[PDB]
């Protein structure tokens, strides 16, 4: 199936604390795989996978430096936003980045992104052509006009297009037996009384992998959607994922409802009653 | 654009007295990033707790992992305790073993 | 691998 390297960026001012605190997290696919965290002692680029083992010291030594340097440029960043916007020097801010590819099963660029955001709100995006951006406001607007007087979407667009690409490949084939496995979901449903003659049904989901799955509850052969209530999926700390989603029903008929859980190691969709 | 934590304490297995396991402590949708995030075992902070899967959603919302490795016995439990801007007082969520 | 960042 289609898989995707993705970087989230954060640069958080910090007044009369020192420095902004500047973090990196690297995901392919739902497996967070590397990290910077500017306020660790002796800040490096560190594995968060275990098949990261297979990149030499240089890797690191390469990838710490790149970070430094990128830490100072959002460092930069945020001094030039409180600018943009006529901001206090007092007050803290926040910068996030979300940047990244996506290849199909053959390897082949399907998509590539990069997306910032201040304060919370849309900044500035790349477009998916990959050759302009879009400014969610006139600072924005400045950003755009910098940008687009250096260069700055063809370089980014050499990056998507080649080295994302290329290093989204040798992660996956480095990590094949993490990336590309199939954890299947164990479910079970619990029970849980209300007042007016009601009962909760709830339907969990466990230890699956890759994170995307689909949790229904069916009555009368029709999904319940909408008066269901649910968690989003969610890490489970070992590299697998759970969920579960609940819906409210009459005592005595709780044999009528059944939850259907969807999965890409489930050949057959699970089918659970309480 | 200050948006309040979901707190959300879970195992990775239903839980089994004195087997191996790992709690976690998912705090999501929360802005601005500043929080602090500690699990408890009776009451007292638990040492071990790794911080792992930070990312933000479309809505550029942050989300961030709190896991540990536990044995549960009979007697204990667990907490996870939240402070975060958007709240007066640190917010504290239980596990819930029958949940 | 990660993109080298510059400027807003
Ligand atoms: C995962 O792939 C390996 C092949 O090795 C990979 O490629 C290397 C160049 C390097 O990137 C390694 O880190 C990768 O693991 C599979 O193991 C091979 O399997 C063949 C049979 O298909 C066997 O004859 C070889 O001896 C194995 N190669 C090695 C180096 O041990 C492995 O089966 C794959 N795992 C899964 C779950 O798919
Ligand atoms: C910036 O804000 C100050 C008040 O803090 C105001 O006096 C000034 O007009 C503002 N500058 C611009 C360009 O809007």
């Amino acid at each position: 199936g289609p898989h995707s390297l993705r970087y989230f960026v954060t640069a958080v001012s910090r007044p009369g604390l020192g420095e902004p605190r500047y973090m990196e997290v690297g995901y392919v696919d739902d497996t967070e795989f590397v990290r910077f965290d500017s306020d660790a002692e002796n800040p490096r680029y560190e594995p968060r996978a275990r098949w990261m083992e297979q990149e030499g010291p240089e890797y690191w030594e390469r990838e710490t430096q790149k970070a430094k340097g990128n830490e100072q440029s959002f460092r930069v960043d945020l001094r030039t936003l409180l600018g943009y916007y006529n901001q206090s020097k007092g007050g803290s801010h926040t910068i996030q980045v979300i940047s990244g590819c996506e290849v199909g099963s053959d390897g082949r660029l399907l998509r590539g992104y990069q997306q910032y955001a201040y304060d919370g709100c849309d900044y500035i995006a790349l477009n998916e052509d990959l050759k302009t951006w879009t400014a969610a406001d006139m600072a924005a607007l400045i950003t755009k006009h910098k940008w687009e007087q250096a260069g700055e979407a063809e370089r980014l667009r050499a990056y998507l297009e080649g080295t994302c690409v290329e290093w989204l490949r040798r992660y996956l084939k480095n990590g094949n037996a993490t990336l590309l496995r199939t954890d299947s979901p164990k479910a079970h449903v619990t029970h849980h009384s209300r007042p007016e003659d009601k009962v909760t049904l709830r339907c969990w989901a466990l230890g699956f992998y890759p994170a995307d799955i689909t949790l229904t509850w069916q009555l009368n052969g029709e999904e319940l959607i909408q008066d269901m209530e649910l968690v989003e999926t969610r890490p489970a700390g070992d590299g697998t994922f759970q969920k579960w989603a609940s819906v409210v029903v009459p005592l005595g008929k709780e044999q009528y409802y059944t939850c259907h859980v969807y999965h890409q190691g489930l050949p057959e969709p699970l089918t659970l009653r309480w | 654009i200050q948006k309040t934590p979901q707190i959300q304490v879970y195992s990775r297995h239903p839980p089994e007295n004195g087997k191996p396991n790992i709690l976690n402590c998912y705090v999501t949708q929360f802005h601005p990033p500043h929080i602090e995030i500690q699990m408890l075992k009776n009451g007292k902070k638990i040492p071990k707790v790794e911080m792992s899967d930070m990312s933000f959603s479309k809505d550029w919302s942050f989300y961030i992992l709190a896991h540990t490795e536990f044995t549960p016995t009979e007697t204990d439990t667990y907490a996870c305790r939240v402070k975060h801007d958007s709240m007066a007082e640190p917010k504290t969520v239980y596990w819930d073993r029958d949940m | 691998e990660q993109y080298k960042f510059y400027s807003v």
